[PDB]
RNA sequence: GCCUGUUUACCAAAAACAUCACCUCUAGCAUCACCAGUAUUAGAGGCACCGCCUUCCUUAAAUAGGGAUGGCUCCACGAGGGUUCAGCUGUCUCUUACUUUUAACCAGUGAAAUUGACCUGCCCGUGAAGAGGCGGGCAUAACACAGCAAGACGAGAAGACCCUAUGGAGCUUUAAUUUAUUAAUGCAAACACCUGCAUUAAAAAUUUCGGUUGGGGCGACCUCGGAGCAGAACCCAACCUCCGAGCAGUACAUGCUAAGACUUCACCAGUCAAAGCGAACCUUUGAUCCAAUAACUUGACCAACGGAACAAGUUACCCUAGGGAUAACAGCGCAAUCCUAUUCUAGAGUCCAUAUCAACAAUAGGGUUUACGACCUCGAUGUUGGAUCAGGACAUCCCGAUGGUGCAGCCGCUAUUAAAGGUUCGUUUGUUCAACGAUUAAAGUCCUACGUGAUCUGAGUUCAGACCGGAGUAAUCCAGGUCGGUUUCUAUCUACUUUAAUUCCUCCCUGUACGAAAGGACAAGAGAAAUAAGG
RNA sequence: GCUAAACCUAGCCCCAAACCCCACCUUACUACCAAACCUUAGCCAAACCAUUUACAUAAAGUAUAGGCGAUAGAAAUUGAUGGCGCAAUAGAUAUAGUACCGCAAGGGAAAGAAAGCAUAAUAUAGCAAGGACUAACCCCUAUACCUUCUGCAUAAUGAAUUAACUAGAAAUAACUUUGCAAGGAGAGCCAAAGCUAAGACCCCCGAAACCAGACGAGCUACCUAAGAACAGCUAAAAGAGCACACCCGUCUAUGUAGCAAAAUAGUGGGAAGAUUUAUAGGUAGAGGCGACAAACCUACCGAGCCUGGUGAUAGCUGGUUGUCCAAGAUGAAUCUUAGUUCAACUUUAAAUUUGCCCACAGAACCCAAAUCCCCUUGUAAAUUUAACUGUUAGUCCAAAGAGGAACAGCUCUUUGGACACUAGGAAAAAACCUUGUAGAGAGAGUAAAAAAUUUAACA
């Protein structure tokens, strides 16, 4: 009487663990709700998968969690803690290897 | 050969086939990448490189015109008239070392070529051959044993006759009169001086150029050559010689 | 598996196997009713227009009656003490142009069983109370409860995920986003048999229209036929069901509050056993006693648009007739007394 | 079943087929059948002669037998199927004697299946789960000849039965595809006949029988997704436990391009995305071909959801190739079920736990049922009963010896010990059982491939025939009822072929003990039988 | 020392060249009386099947066709006597289309120049041997082979034995070795080091079937023509009675490689009829004939037989022949789970450069064992390129779980081990323990490795 249940499963989870040297665009983490947070350098698909927004070192951290205002229901849970409480999220980061670009001699005019 | 099964037995199914999953090439669309292959024209390349080579080498003779024929005889070239080569075409390769003084007749050629080749005060004009006259144009002894008459250069076809009679393209078909307005266009967008062949030495063999109509340089639609006995038959009956002139 | 057998059931299609059901209930249920009842089920549906008081009302009614519908609900509220919902004349069997959108943008009128508005006009929706509909989600009467007035509050439950979707749909289309934004509707996709432990003793007015036999969507399609002889078992368990989300409506309506429990059957088993068990399980095992309102009077007013089934002891039940091939609908009121 | 007849040459002779009789349907006619016929005729089908109306008995015992268009009537007949009186008999109790054949020896002639090699023992254990060959024991000079049939999972047909194969074939159809061919019509074409083209039929023809699950049913499922199993990177099944979906709402940049990545373990497919350009300031289902559209684009199913463009039922009349990788008997595991024994006393037992019995449970043991598993055997082993002969266990039915007793005696009840010996004949039924009749000291519970068919039998069941009832459109089918239905083997090897009675009754003791009486002993002895063994 | 062994030409194979008296259609081989022509189908492939497939060179496997898929497929144009054969189971079937088999169509041979026994039976015990030994046996060790399986001494298959015969055919692309080389090639073709040549690599037997065309009604079914038989008694003109001949085949026994590929003995049914039977003729295979039994149609008829298509097809079974070494083991889709394709694994060759192990740091909220990741370090492997078969719906053990009954030598998933590989041990022993890399030794140290337990007084 118990149907479906088949589905194979979403091999998702962290693509670069921390350390892992990273280039621009790669994925980092696929994740179905917010396991892990973006950092500095990370961006966020319409997914929720994490993906390095520059070339660098993944680094995984724990934050303060403050998010946006217009996220109603995290502002409510927000309104509905302590006062001493502070949420915190793991936050994934792109630590930028190589500087964006050289100053080079062209022409000696 | 294994332990039982279709693959011992030697009856496994045919190449492509998947176990009864639809195969990989056929749940491919359909598209047009080779539609009309067999019906596309085909110019074999011949970069000024290779013509520089040749003639540096001695196979090729820069004295006298260049044509198809003297590509295939010096080996430059190899043109395969029954896989569709409709002939050579000019290539750039090999430009900004070019420095012979030619006069070569091609099907397709670029307009970086034909400035080298018009720089060095050579010329370039782009002939067209159907694929009978290719394959005579390239192979002519056999076609000389073959035992028939010289036959006639056919036109190009409608689309390729406006390629063949713009000047810019050194058709020839193109009127005359647009070449030089031609040559100096080239020469100021490459920035060098269009020299005047008119005062070349060779400034004949650089004219030449045979007739739409004519297959080889000297010899006429119409005529048999008999190299058993090193002569030329010529028709002389009104309509045959009307007909081999049209 | 034995392959080969002595003999093998004749395999009846589901429909057939449904008329024999009936055919052997109510027959003896009815007497000489069961005839026209049989023919007023196998016959088409009569379909009542419901306007949608979130769009031009005025301007659909006059098209309605232009059309020569009237509105069988208008001239009877004089007498039984917002809803507006159009029929044509016994006998008549013309059918209503389908709904199209309104000038606001939402669906001018909704097609349904005028039968299945009765127990909304029985609940008695007094202003400024709360209302359930504990299992209701087909739309129907749900969307005739939302279309009551602009100062209400409800919440609409259903086990059924695919059935929440079709309320949704409904919605979006009837009701403005002023209203379904609004707090004033609430749609959840829950078990009603724990809705008295959920909330109890919270709602004022209830409506629980337990999942039926639907005997005449049942004899029409035979997807889903409840009769198929393979859910025999679950078309058995059926009364248990629909005494615990009686039962559970019970508890979740307020003392004092009031309940309609509602059916789309014509069986005394599930019209008024159920009730009855509802009312036993739920004094003894819960302490509570209810009291089954009167609606005699309710028949009479409604006599002209629907024709009642009169030895039906407890409850009201609208059965099919060819003039008013509008049944069937059994429908009891039930005051919470503590 | 009317009858005489016919039939499965080679397992069925029948109730089946035919049959006179009767009914129904079709046909108004001649030169090759019908027919040299013509409605009292001919062809086909059905039906069945004909005729009339609408708990008791049997037995001693009786699962047997007989009786209390439709409904009946059986004259005669029958190698039909049942029952019975009487008789008869070696059918049997219960077998014996003789003759012939066979046989064995002598002489002549001289096969067949079979055969890995064999220098070919028994017990227990083990093991691909049944051992001559392995482990531990025991035994053991070597050879003929004649018997036997327990084993060599003995020999015979790549047995019977069951399952599989995108293997055959047959049959039936409202399976799919056709109408080439005929027959009708219609339209053209030639001016009855004929050609072409359509439509409808008849007749046929070709082709198919998805997958996974389900023993007592009357199906469920097949694609995708969420949760648990699977706790923490990923990944992980199921007839596993639960839930959900075949889109909607929105807008109409929800555009175009493009680094780099992920990826449902392949591929197919599916995801994310910086930068840039352009407007503005979105949250799940399906390929290819093929069609349609000028194109952009779009569609049908393909849900058996990696998708045959279009094909179902059935076969016991079946066939082939295989399968112990897969069913039933059997073997082997297991012990839920079953059976046995202890512990506890609840409790009954007039009180009284424990003379006796016993609940809820607990602990052991067994491998006798009903099941479960699919491990051996599908490259000739049906199965059940019966016959014959039995080997063994003891958890003892009788006989023996004891303890207790709610045993005065007799009697029982209970328990310990005892496996030397014994453990009936009949009616019904194929029966194991069972009931019944009559006995008995008793008529034990089991295992032995539910011992034993190369020893027998074939009654049930199982194959080809046929009915009744039921299912099915039909073909066919059926856990049902019934009548009928081929049982091969010359023995090579192992093994084997001559190993101090029991009971009952009568009598004496003795109508003595015991007992109020009724009733009624032990122990010991004698005589009768009967059986068993040996003569 | 018997049986036997052997032999070499009788001929044959493939090429070349060349174009090769009399009698007799009636019942053939009998001296002599009034009319032909007309599509092949089907097997098979498509993994079923239904359209479809299946009866010089070069252009070119191109244009085209095609359930646009299996596959099919041009033309214009170009012009072109010998034997690394057999030698009597071979080569022709061939000494002969004979003998022989069949009613017929038709099938169709053979052959000419060791094994088995005997000399000489046999000795406790055992896969028949090996280690040995003075010595054959006695001692110790040792569970035939092949195939099919997770696993076979297996009481699974095959094999009496000897001789002879009897089974891996080839492309695309690679790789190796030459030649020449921006060209190669003896036209066509290829070419961004290629091209040319060579070398290496793809089995045997077997259905039930289907269709075409013949041949069969001397058996049997029915029918046609013209024949024949039926005592005796009883009864009278009979599908009458009893009962011979005759026909049949009820029941029993025998027989079961038989006397017999359906019989014998007895018993029994009919026996003037719808009888039995001789002769000749007819009906022919999807057909005939049928008092329907799926009966019969030349011993094997749910659709004859023969030849041909045909070497049918077989995802199924069986078989697949010298020596030696080396590497080598448990997902997805699928009319699919007895198969195949892709992956993973595996093998070979090649390129160059990190690979495994791996601490710290790091990997989530909701509501355990461990895992992932990688500096070092121990190490030497990994990745990639080219080519590629085969294995790929296993077993048990330990562990975490699920189902079942907290059964199963039960069924599923996961981690690991072992087995399908050597040896030692646990009795025998696939899966437990010890242990592995190979040989000889009449040396040595070790590993795992042997069960333990005996028990009721009472103030
Ligand atoms: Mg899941
Ligand atoms: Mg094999
Ligand atoms: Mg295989
Ligand atoms: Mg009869
Ligand atoms: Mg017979
Ligand atoms: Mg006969
Ligand atoms: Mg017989
Ligand atoms: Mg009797
Ligand atoms: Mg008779
Ligand atoms: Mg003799
Ligand atoms: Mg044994
Ligand atoms: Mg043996
Ligand atoms: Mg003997
Ligand atoms: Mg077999
Ligand atoms: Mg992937
Ligand atoms: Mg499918
Ligand atoms: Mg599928
Ligand atoms: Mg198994
Ligand atoms: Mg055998
Ligand atoms: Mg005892
Ligand atoms: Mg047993
Ligand atoms: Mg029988
Ligand atoms: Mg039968
Ligand atoms: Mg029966
Ligand atoms: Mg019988
Ligand atoms: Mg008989
Ligand atoms: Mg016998
Ligand atoms: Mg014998
Ligand atoms: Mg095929
Ligand atoms: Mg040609
Ligand atoms: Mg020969
Ligand atoms: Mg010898
Ligand atoms: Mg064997
Ligand atoms: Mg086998
Ligand atoms: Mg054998
Ligand atoms: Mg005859
Ligand atoms: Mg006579
Ligand atoms: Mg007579
Ligand atoms: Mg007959
Ligand atoms: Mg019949
Ligand atoms: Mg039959
Ligand atoms: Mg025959
Ligand atoms: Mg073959
Ligand atoms: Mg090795
Ligand atoms: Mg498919
Ligand atoms: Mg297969």
């Amino acid at each position: 009487k118990n149907l479906g249940g088949k589905s194979s499963g979403r091999r998702q989870g962290i693509k670069k663990m921390e350390g892992h040297y990273v280039h621009a665009g790669n994925i980092i983490a696929t994740q179905r709700h917010f396991r892990w947070h973006p950092g500095a350098h990370v961006g966020v698909g319409k997914n929720k998968c994490l993906y390095a927004l520059e070339e660098g070192i993944v680094r995984y951290t724990k934050e303060v969690y403050v998010p946006h205002p217009r996220n109603t229901e995290a502002v409510d849970l927000i309104t509905r803690l302590p006062k001493g409480a502070v949420l915190y999220k793991t936050f994934v980061h792109v630590v930028p290897a190589k500087p964006e670009g050289t100053f080079k001699l062209v022409a000696m005019l | 050969r294994g332990h039982k099964g279709e693959r011992q037995r030697g009856t496994r199914p045919r190449l492509g086939f998947e176990g009864g999953q639809t195969p990989f090439y056929i749940r491919i669309p359909k598209y047009g990448f080779n539609e009309g292959h067999s019906f596309r024209r085909q110019y074999k390349p011949l970069s000024l490189n290779r013509l520089q080579y040749l003639i540096d080498l001695g196979r090729v003779d820069p004295s006298q015109p260049i044509d198809l024929t003297q590509l295939v005889n010096g080996r430059g070239v190899t043109i395969q008239p029954l896989k569709r080569d409709y002939g050579v075409q000019l290539v750039e390769e090999g430009a900004d070392t070019f420095t012979a003084k030619v006069n070569i007749e091609v099907q397709l050629a670029s307009e970086l070529a034909i400035a080298a080749i018009e720089k060095n005060g050579g010329v370039v004009t782009t002939a067209f051959y159907d694929p009978r006259s290719l394959d005579i144009v390239c192979k002519p002894v056999p076609f000389f044993l073959r035992g028939q008459p010289i036959p006639k250069r056919m036109l190009p076809p409608e689309e390729l006759v406006p390629y063949y009679t713009d000047a810019k393209n050194r058709g020839y078909l193109a009127d005359p009169a647009k070449f030089p307005e031609a040559r100096l266009e080239l020469a100021r967008k490459y920035g060098y001086i269009l020299p005047d062949i008119t005062k070349d030495e060779l400034f004949k063999m650089l004219c030449t150029r045979k007739d739409p109509r004519q297959i080889f340089f000297g010899l006429a639609p119409g005529w048999v050559v008999n190299m058993a006995d090193k002569k030329i038959l010529k028709p002389t009956d009104e309509n045959l010689l009307k007909y081999y002139t049209s | 598996y034995k392959k080969k057998w002595a003999a093998t059931e004749p395999k009846f299609p589901a429909v057939r196997l449904a008329l024999q059901n009936f055919d052997m209930t109510y027959s003896v249920q009815f007497g000489d009713l069961w005839p026209s009842i049989r023919v007023s089920l196998l016959s088409e549906q009569k379909y009542g227009a419901l306007v949608n008081n979130f769009a031009a009302w005025d301007h659909v009614s006059a098209k309605l009656e232009q059309l020569s519908a009237k509105d069988f609900v208008n001239e009877a509220i004089s007498h039984w003490e917002n809803l507006r919902c159009f029929t044509f004349d016994r006998g008549d069997i013309s059918r209503f142009p389908p709904a199209r959108p309104g000038s606001l943008g939402v669906m001018e009128y909704y097609l349904m069983d005028a039968a299945s508005l009765l127990p909304v006009l029985a609940l008695g929706l007094q202003p400024g109370d709360i209302v359930l509909d504990l299992c209701a989600a087909p739309g129907g009467k749900t969307l005739a409860l939302l279309q009551t007035g602009c100062c209400r509050n409800l919440a609409a439950n259903d086990l059924s995920p695919s059935r929440i979707a079709r309320l949704q749909k409904i919605l979006h289309s009837y009701v403005p986003e002023e209203i379904r934004d609004g707090n004033q509707v609430r749609v959840t996709s829950w078990d009603g048999r724990k809705w008295g432990e959920l909330e109890g003793d919270t709602y004022d007015r209830v409506l629980v229209d337990v999942p039926c036999t639907t005997d005449r969507h049942s004899l029409h399609e035979e997807e889903n036929n409840i009769f198929k002889r393979s859910r025999k078992k679950e078309r058995q368990i059926l009364p248990v069901l629909q005494v615990q989300l009686l039962a559970a409506g019970l508890l979740a309506t307020k003392p004092g509050g009031h309940v309609v429990y509602s059916t789309c059957s014509l069986s005394h088993l599930q019209n008024e056993y159920v009730v009855q068990g509802a009312i036993e399980l739920l004094a003894n095992q819960y302490s509570i006693q209810v009291q089954v309102e009167d609606l005699t009077h309710f028949r009479r007013v409604f006599m002209d648009t629907f024709c009642f089934f009169s030895s039906c002891q407890v409850g009201e039940l609208v059965i099919p007739n060819l003039m008013a091939n509008f049944g069937p609908m059994y429908f009891c009121k039930m005051r919470r007394l503590t």
